[PDB]
């Protein structure tokens, strides 16, 4: 929020797990101890659309994200044109 | 790329068209949108619905204003024989010269459309008569409906307080209301009917001049204060009456005496007033029940708190249900909705068999397009009742503040609740549907016998312990006598609640196996409709598939694919999904009355009898029989009687069908070809440079579940609207 | 060849040799008593 | 595969047709209808009078109880 | 596309053509050309069609063909069951399927073979296919019932 | 006896149904089978719905107006086995559908990998847990509410 | 082996799919350190295609015991 | 041009002024359709055409009637 859909999990390891999703997710930001030690839920999200391709793969064990952002640009929906 | 819409902000600079729609449908969502505080909000709903009451009187005014100069009244009060009253003058330049053809209706000149609302038999039924004597209406109501706005502003202006915290009392208010309001709101009505109306009914006039000089009697309020009341009810009315003109009038207000009459059905003159009186003590006695400073009565907690009936020693709390129904405002608007919802039908199902108006049923049309605008709504409520009680759970509600506490446990022990609900439906499902195809496989197959058909025993039963003195039958302790009442007799149940079988208007219609099904199929409605609303509600919070479904609860429609595949799983989209069965119950139910009534009027009743016990036939004779009149009304052979209606009826079938798009289309396909279709303009001459200010897009992924609906609905509800009328009007019946 | 504590398998729809038949033998009771709607007893 | 799992259509269209030629034969009406066309109103199918059934079997031409046809064999 | 092309042919082919000779071959169509001024109105399409013909489907009980009127209710039902499959969510019948699954477990009667709702697009597969075998046979009945018997 | 009319011993309206209606079954002066051996309206289909004369058994059976027979079943005058007799019957049969539902099910979740043994069927119908149902005297009416499915397992 | 490592544990968080149900465990953490140790495992899948998750002792309410 | 076309009629025949509908007779068309290609099909056995009484499909504009002695068949 402005893009706020929680995909977080607990491993945040990203090998044979999850990568897919247009730009949005430049992570691998190792928090001082979480197994394959790369963590959190996002980077700077003011860039791309609203997928849930976000999970589909690699756990969120709870919810998984979708549209919830409301405040919604245009570069945030393909169509500002 | 500018800034606009003056309340929200994310919406405000959204470059597409969503900018618009979503503007015009977030307006009324005060609690949490930019401009809000618990102080703002409250008052921002307060001077809102002071903007209410206000719009209800510009309605009523004009209701009494397309009536007084045309639209027969110094007619229809000469004797109201079932020939086409009037609402207002229809005036459209599109009309052909068959302006002359009915459409243009007898008495008045230019074409018109007649009162199917009741107003015409209650502006009349409380006296209100003479066409020189009448032309007030707006004049008052409106010199009223403006005041309705004045507080609006006056109480919106800071200074002379708009009041902020003062909005969470109760006790004081409702310790005020159910006395000050209702009680005296009755009373004062009991006042009116009696000094000015009952005289206007049985007896004679009242002259705008005198109000002191007119005295229901010779020697005044006589005793009365002298506890001696009784001798009101002796020779009150009569029956050899001639309604409105005395002569066999008599003059002693109040009664329970006499009863029905071929000249008017309708509750007796008086009784609707001792009643209006009678109840007006109880609420006044009720009002004055809680605190309001002086130091008597009650605190609205401390009689919840550890009150509790089966609590006590059954480990199941009751903590501040007050500061959660009070700190909620949604709990509020949903115990409000229902009560209203339950009673909107109690109104409208009692409003027949007991209509309280001078000529109504024995009208049999206005009587059948008025049970339903009170069945639609009423159903239409209920849903919204159930729908603001699954918002309480998300925006408001507070697990740490409600727990072990009986509103929880309701959540906690929930998986059962929907199941022992769903078990009702699935049972009430196939078991009604065995009985109705079987009943239809057997006909067609040549065997009218073999037909499965249960008498509605526990039905008729309720009534052979009332007045249904149908063809005898004892019942052990009752017999039809020996013991009758003994304790009751010539007081109370006199001629009244004694309509019996009365094939015409007996109140209770004589029930058989045709009614032991619809009556189990209205039951399969509010059950299924509510397994979905109970469910819809019982986790706007979340669940296994979507555990953390919140901070927004209600309308988040959709989620990403994966997990199992996830969709209309917002408590809104179950509300969304609910409204189809509230539009299917409130159809089986209304459908039912009428077929019954229809038949029970200008003809038989055997008709509904062996031809409602099955299904095909519900389509054939009714549905297919009894449309006749209307459709050959555009006829290849000129516009006959009705034409508004059948064109409405096909306007009915279109608005409906055109729901479906919205409903089987789903934004994806629409947006994409608009991606190609907005390569046009940009790439085509004589339509370049020419800029939109809102970016061509396809409808939101919740929006269209609505619009298909809010579309599905009018079509649907505008079809029966036109259907029943377009057939209860010739009739026959 | 089948003694005690469950046996051998069977296909996806042996229900189609269970809807058809068994149940089928029942028309076979619905013509022996070609009719119902209450029933005498034994 | 598709040149095989194909095959089992022709064979099928072939088990079908048979119960139609047989049907359009001993469950007759064709013999009766042909000496007597303009007149008949053909059948090939007939119930067996189990349960409600029989209503469905209503005099069709060359003198017998059955259910009609709108599938123009009797005419190939 | 097809469902209205059909609607076309028979209303023509009977409104005109199909009908009948006698002396002076004074032609007498199953309907003296009612089409004329009266299909042009799209109500005439249920004044003159659907409400006119179909009176043979809703009279068809107790007969011989009867199986049509007696279908015409089912399949005029099955269609009005499609919308449920067409018009609905998905984690919905999940959210529901568990309430179920719960009551199941109490008696000890469910888990094995994780019972699941319909595969988003399977759901659409059980729309459509139904909406058609519904909305279609409806007329397959509507028809055979207005050419058998007069016409 | 009750709301509708009396049984078969007299029911005028019902009589008329017997007669017109069916017998117009007739309606086909002839329609050729003077001796012929197929077209069987002729024999039964009528007579099987028909020799059902002023007898159908006798059943009581109330019959309203139009004389189609209505079912009270309130356990009185005559009508008791129009729900209970065929009611306990519905109960007994089901419940021995699902007594074994809760059986060729509670016999698996064990041994070695038991993860869909059920798309094939171990004993067809269960043909082992089979009769457990008629081999229900009392049964769940005690052992369900005491032990096994015991509140514990609740 | 001496105390109890991973021999039977319920789940109690209310988000976790097989929450109140008790399945089996594996290589529960050793060290003083972090906050999401313990793998658990059971037959029944869940909403994802693959479901074998790690919860953590602040909780495992196992509960009685 | 392909549906609201009908809707005109309703809205204006239910308004009711036929002067201005779209009837086979109100909006200008006059007791003939004929002159197009139908009428140069049932009439074509007079080209390179050899001939053979009637046409190709009896449902074409020109000539002939006498089709069948139970009921009917095809005509123009
Ligand atoms: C969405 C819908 C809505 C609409 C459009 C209508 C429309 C209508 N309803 Mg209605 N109704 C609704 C919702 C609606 N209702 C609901 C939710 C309920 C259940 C609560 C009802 C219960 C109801 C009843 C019981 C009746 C109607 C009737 C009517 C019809 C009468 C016209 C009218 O209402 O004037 C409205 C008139 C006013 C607003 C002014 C009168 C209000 C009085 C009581 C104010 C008294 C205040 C007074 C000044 C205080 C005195 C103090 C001092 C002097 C001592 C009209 C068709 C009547 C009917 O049947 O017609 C045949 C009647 O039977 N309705
Ligand atoms: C008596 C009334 C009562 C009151 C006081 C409220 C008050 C409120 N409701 Mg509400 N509601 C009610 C009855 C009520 N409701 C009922 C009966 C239902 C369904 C049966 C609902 C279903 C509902 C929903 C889904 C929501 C609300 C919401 C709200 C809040 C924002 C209002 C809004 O969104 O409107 C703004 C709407 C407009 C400006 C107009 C758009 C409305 C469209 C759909 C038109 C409706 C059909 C229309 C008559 C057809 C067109 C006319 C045709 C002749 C051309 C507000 C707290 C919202 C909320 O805050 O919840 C979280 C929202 O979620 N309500
Ligand atoms: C006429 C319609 C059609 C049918 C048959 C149903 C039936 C049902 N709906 Mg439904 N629905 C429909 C249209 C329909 N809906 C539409 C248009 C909508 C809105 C778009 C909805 C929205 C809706 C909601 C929100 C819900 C339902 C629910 C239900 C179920 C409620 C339980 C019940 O009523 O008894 C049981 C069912 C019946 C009486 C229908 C007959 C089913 C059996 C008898 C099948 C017959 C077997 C047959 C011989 C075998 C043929 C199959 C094959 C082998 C050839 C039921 C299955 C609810 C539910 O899930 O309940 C738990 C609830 O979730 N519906
Ligand atoms: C009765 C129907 C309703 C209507 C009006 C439409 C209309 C349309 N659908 Mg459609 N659709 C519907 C139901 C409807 N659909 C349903 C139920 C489904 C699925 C269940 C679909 C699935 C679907 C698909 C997949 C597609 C469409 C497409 C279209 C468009 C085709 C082009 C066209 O001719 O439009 C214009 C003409 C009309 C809408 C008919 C005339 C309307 C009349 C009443 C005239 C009114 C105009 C007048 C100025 C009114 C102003 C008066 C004032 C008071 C407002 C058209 C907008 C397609 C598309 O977009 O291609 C271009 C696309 O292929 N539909
Ligand atoms: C062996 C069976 C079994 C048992 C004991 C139950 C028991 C129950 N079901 Mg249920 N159910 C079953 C199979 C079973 N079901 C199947 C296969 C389905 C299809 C998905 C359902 C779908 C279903 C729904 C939607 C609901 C229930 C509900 C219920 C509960 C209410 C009873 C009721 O009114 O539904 C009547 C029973 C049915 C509709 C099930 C039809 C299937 C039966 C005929 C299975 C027959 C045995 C089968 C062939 C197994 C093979 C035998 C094997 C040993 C070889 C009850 C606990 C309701 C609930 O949750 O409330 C507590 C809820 O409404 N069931
Ligand atoms: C939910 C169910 C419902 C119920 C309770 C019944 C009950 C009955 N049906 Mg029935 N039926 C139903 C739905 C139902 N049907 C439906 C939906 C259809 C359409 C598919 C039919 C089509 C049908 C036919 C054609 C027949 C029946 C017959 C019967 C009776 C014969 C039972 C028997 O032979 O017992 C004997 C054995 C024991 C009691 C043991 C029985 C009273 C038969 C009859 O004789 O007419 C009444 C007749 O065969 N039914
Ligand atoms: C006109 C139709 C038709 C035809 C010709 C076929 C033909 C075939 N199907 Mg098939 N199928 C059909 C309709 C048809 N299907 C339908 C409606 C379904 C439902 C979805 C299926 C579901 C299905 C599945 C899952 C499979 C097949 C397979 C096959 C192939 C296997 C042949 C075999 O192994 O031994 C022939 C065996 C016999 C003749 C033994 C007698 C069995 C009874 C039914 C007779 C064969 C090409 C198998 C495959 O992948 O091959 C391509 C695969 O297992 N089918
Ligand atoms: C295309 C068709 C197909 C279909 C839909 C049918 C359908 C039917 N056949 Mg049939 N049949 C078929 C192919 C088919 N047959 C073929 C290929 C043969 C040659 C082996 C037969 C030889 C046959 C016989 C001998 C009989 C039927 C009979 C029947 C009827 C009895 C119902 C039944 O089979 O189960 C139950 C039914 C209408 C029975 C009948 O006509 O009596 C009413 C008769 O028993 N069929
Ligand atoms: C239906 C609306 C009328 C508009 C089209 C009318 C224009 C043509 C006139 C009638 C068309 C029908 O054509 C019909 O004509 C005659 C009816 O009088 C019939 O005339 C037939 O009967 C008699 C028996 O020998 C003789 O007069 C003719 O030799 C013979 O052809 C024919 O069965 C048919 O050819
Ligand atoms: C057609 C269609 C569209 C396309 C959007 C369209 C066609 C909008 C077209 C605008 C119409 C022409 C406006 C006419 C409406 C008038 C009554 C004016 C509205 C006035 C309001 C302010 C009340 C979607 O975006 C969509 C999204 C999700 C599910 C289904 C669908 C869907 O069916
Ligand atoms: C109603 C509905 C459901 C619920 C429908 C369900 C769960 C249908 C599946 C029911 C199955 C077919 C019952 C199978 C049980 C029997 C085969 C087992 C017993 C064997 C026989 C002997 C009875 C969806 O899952 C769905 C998904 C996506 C879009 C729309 C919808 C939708 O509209
Ligand atoms: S893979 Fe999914 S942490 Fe793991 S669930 Fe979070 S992004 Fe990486
Ligand atoms: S899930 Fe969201 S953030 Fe992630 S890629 Fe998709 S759109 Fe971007």
């Amino acid at each position: 929020m402005s893009h706020s859909v929680k995909i977080y999990d607990t491993c945040i390891g990203c090998t044979q797990c999850v990568r897919a999703c247009p730009t949005d997710v430049l992570e691998m930001i190792p928090w001082g101890g979480c197994k394959a030690k790369q963590i959190a839920s996002a980077p700077r999200t003011e860039d791309c659309v609203g997928c849930k391709r976000c999970e589909s793969a690699c756990p969120t064990d709870f919810l998984s994200v979708r549209v919830y952002l409301w405040h919604e640009t245009t570069r945030s929906m393909g169509l500002a044109y | 790329a500018l800034r606009i819409p003056r309340f929200s902000q994310g919406i405000a600079q959204d470059p597409t068209t969503r900018r618009i729609w979503f503007g015009i449908a977030t307006a009324h969502d005060f609690e949490s949108h930019d401009d809000i505080t618990e102080g703002r909000l409250y008052q921002n709903i307060f001077a809102s619905h002071f903007g209410q009451l206000a719009i209800i009187f510009l309605w009523t005014s004009g209701n009494l204003f397309h009536v007084a100069w045309q639209g027969n009244f110094e007619a229809w009060v000469q004797d109201p024989f079932h020939v086409r009253p009037i609402a207002h003058a229809i005036w459209d330049p599109h009309f052909g010269q068959p302006a002359v053809e009915a459409f243009t209706r007898g008495g008045a000149l230019g074409p018109v459309n007649n009162a199917y609302s009741g107003v015409y038999q209650w502006w009349y039924t409380i006296g209100l008569r003479t066409n020189e004597d009448l032309y007030t209406g707006a004049i008052f109501l409106l010199f009223l409906s403006f005041i309705s706005l004045l507080a609006g502003w006056l109480h919106l202006q800071p200074k002379w307080k708009p009041s902020v915290s003062w909005f969470k009392n109760a006790e004081s208010r409702l310790n005020h209301h159910l006395s000050g309001l209702f009680g005296v709101s009755s009373l004062a009505w009991a006042g009116h009917l009696v000094h000015v109306a009952i005289p206007g009914s049985r007896g004679e006039y009242v002259r705008w001049n005198n109000f002191l000089d007119v005295l229901p009697y010779p020697q005044g309020l006589g005793p009365l204060l002298t506890g001696q009341w009784n001798l009101y009810a002796q020779n009150p009315s009569s029956s050899n009456h001639l309604f409105g003109t005395t002569q066999g009038a008599g003059t002693a207000i109040l009664t329970i005496l006499g009863g029905f009459h071929p000249q008017t059905q309708s509750l007796w003159l008086t009784d609707v007033a001792h009643h209006h009186l009678a109840i007006a003590f109880l609420f006044l006695i009720g009002g004055l029940m809680y605190r309001t400073n002086f130091g008597i009565g009650h605190s609205i907690k401390y009689i919840l708190e550890a009150h509790i009936p089966p609590g006590g020693r059954l480990g199941r709390g009751h903590k501040g249900l007050y500061d959660t129904i009070n700190n909620s405002i949604h709990f509020q608007l949903g115990l409000a909705l229902a009560s209203l919802g339950v009673i909107t039908s109690l109104v409208a199902q009692h409003m027949y068999s007991l209509p309280a108006y001078a000529f109504i049923a024995q009208d049999f049309t206005t009587q059948a397009a008025l049970y339903t605008h009170h069945q639609y709504i009423a159903g239409f409520i209920m849903t919204g009742a159930f729908a603001h009680g699954p918002i309480f759970f998300i925006r408001d509600y507070n697990p740490e503040q409600n727990a072990d506490n009986v509103l929880a446990r309701m959540l906690e022990h929930k998986e059962a609740i929907i199941s022992h609900l769903s078990w009702a439906s699935l049972f009430l499902g196939f078991h009604t549907l065995g009985l109705y195809v079987h009943n239809d496989v057997m006909l067609a197959f040549g065997t009218p016998e073999k037909q499965i058909l249960i008498e509605p025993i526990f039905a008729q039963w309720i009534q052979s312990a009332h007045g249904k003195t149908t063809y005898g039958f004892d019942i052990p302790l009752s017999s039809t006598n020996g013991p009758a009442l003994n304790a009751g007799r010539n007081i109370w149940l006199p001629g009244w609640l004694n309509a019996i079988n009365e094939n015409s208007n007996s109140l209770f219609l004589t029930i058989g196996p045709g009614d032991f099904l619809v009556h189990h199929a209205i039951a399969l409605g509010l059950h299924t409709t509510t397994l979905i609303l109970v469910k819809g509600a019982l986790d706007a919070r979340g669940s296994k598939l979507m555990p953390d479904k919140k901070d927004f609860g209600y309308s988040f429609p959709c989620d990403g694919p994966g997990r199992g595949g996830t969709c209309d799983i917002s408590a809104w989209d179950d509300f969304y999904l609910a409204v189809f069965w509230m539009l299917n119950t409130i159809g089986w139910v209304t459908f039912y009355w009428h077929w019954k009534h229809i038949t029970l009027w200008r003809g038989n009743v055997s008709q509904f009898n062996e031809s409602s016990t099955y299904l095909m036939g519900w389509l054939r004779d009714y549905l297919w029989l009894n449309s006749s009149q209307l459709i050959n009304g555009i006829t290849p052979l000129v516009c006959n009687s009705l034409s508004v209606w059948a064109w409405m009826f096909l306007f009915g079938h279109l608005v409906w069908a055109t729901g479906f798009m919205f409903l089987i289309s789903w934004r994806g396909y629409w947006q994409e070809l608009i991606e190609t279709l907005a390569w046009a303009h940009e790439r085509t001459p004589l339509a370049n440079l020419i800029r939109w200010r809102d970016k061509p897009v396809a409808l939101s992924i919740v929006q269209a579940r609505l619009v298909g609906l809010v579309h599905f609905s009018v079509g649907y509800i505008f079809t029966y609207a036109a259907f029943l009328i377009a057939s209860t009007s010739g009739k026959f019946g | 060849m089948r003694d005690f504590k469950t046996y051998l398998s069977v296909a996806p729809v042996l229900s189609t040799l269970w809807f058809g038949s068994l149940a089928g033998l029942l028309i076979e009771i619905n013509r022996f008593f070609p009719d119902a709607l209450t029933f005498p007893f034994f | 595969k598709v040149f095989s799992a194909h095959f089992g259509q022709l064979s099928i269209i072939f088990l079908w047709l048979s119960g139609m030629y047989f049907h359009g034969a001993r469950f007759s009406n064709y013999e009766a209808w042909l000496n007597d066309p303009t007149h008949i109103g053909p059948s090939a199918q007939v119930v067996w009078p189990i349960v409600g059934q029989e209503i469905l079997n209503g005099d069709v031409g060359g003198g017998f109880r059955g259910i009609q046809i709108t599938s123009g064999f009797f005419q190939i | 596309s097809i469902s209205v092309v059909i609607f076309h042919f028979s209303w023509k082919m009977q409104s005109d053509v199909w009908g009948t000779i006698n002396d002076q071959g004074v032609v007498t169509h199953i309907t003296a050309g009612n089409f004329a001024q009266s299909s042009i109105t799209i109500n005439g399409w249920l004044r003159d069609f659907l409400w006119a013909q179909a009176s043979q489907v809703i009279q068809s009980y107790g007969s011989s063909l009867s199986a049509y009127g007696l279908f015409f209710l089912g399949a005029h039902f099955v269609w009005a069951f499609s919308l449920m499959f067409l018009f609905s969510g998905r984690g919905y019948w999940q959210e529901l399927i568990e309430s179920i699954v719960w009551a199941h477990n109490k008696l000890k009667v469910a888990p094995a073979t994780q019972p699941r709702a319909l595969s988003i697009v399977q759901g659409r597969a059980v729309g459509v296919t139904h909406y058609l075998l519904g909305g279609i046979a409806t007329t397959w009945a509507f028809f055979l019932a207005r050419i058998i018997a007069v016409g | 006896d009750i709301a509708g009319l009396t049984p078969c011993k007299e029911s005028k309206q019902f009589a008329k149904r017997e007669k017109q209606a069916l017998k117009k079954l007739q309606a086909s002066l002839k329609l050729y089978a003077d001796d012929s051996a197929p077209a069987l309206a002729i024999k039964a289909t009528m007579e099987k719905t028909k020799k059902r004369f002023d007898n159908y058994g006798k059943y009581g059976l109330l019959c309203g107006s139009d004389g189609l027979p209505h079912l009270i079943v309130s356990g009185d005058q005559r009508h008791w086995g129009e729900f209970i007799t065929p009611g306990i019957l519905f109960l007994y049969i089901a419940g021995w559908i699902g007594w074994v539902g809760r059986s060729y099910l509670i016999a698996i979740r064990d041994e070695k990998k038991p993860t869909q043994k059920e798309i094939i069927i171990d004993v067809p119908l269960a043909s082992s847990l089979l009769f457990r149902g008629f081999s229900w005297p009392v049964a769940a009416y005690r052992e369900l509410l005491n032990g096994e499915l015991v509140d514990n397992n609740f | 082996i001496g105390p109890k490592r991973g021999s039977k544990v319920k789940i109690l968080r209310r988000e976790s799919y097989w929450f109140k149900n008790v399945g089996s465990v594996v290589a529960v953490d050793q060290d003083p350190k972090t906050r999401y140790p313990v793998v658990v495992r059971f037959a029944k899948v869940n909403y994802a295609n693959i479901s074998t998750n790690n919860y953590a002792l602040d909780e495992v309410e196992e509960v009685a015991a | 041009h392909s549906f609201g076309l009908y809707i005109h009629n309703d809205t204006m025949s239910a308004l009711g002024r036929p002067q201005d509908m779209f009837s086979d007779t109100a909006i200008q068309l006059q007791p003939v359709f004929a002159q197009w290609i139908q009428n140069t099909h049932a009439l074509a056995p007079g080209t390179t055409a050899p001939g053979a009484t009637a046409s190709t499909s009896l449902t074409w504009g020109g000539g002939d009637l006498v089709a069948v002695g139970n009921k009917v068949a095809l005509l123009p």
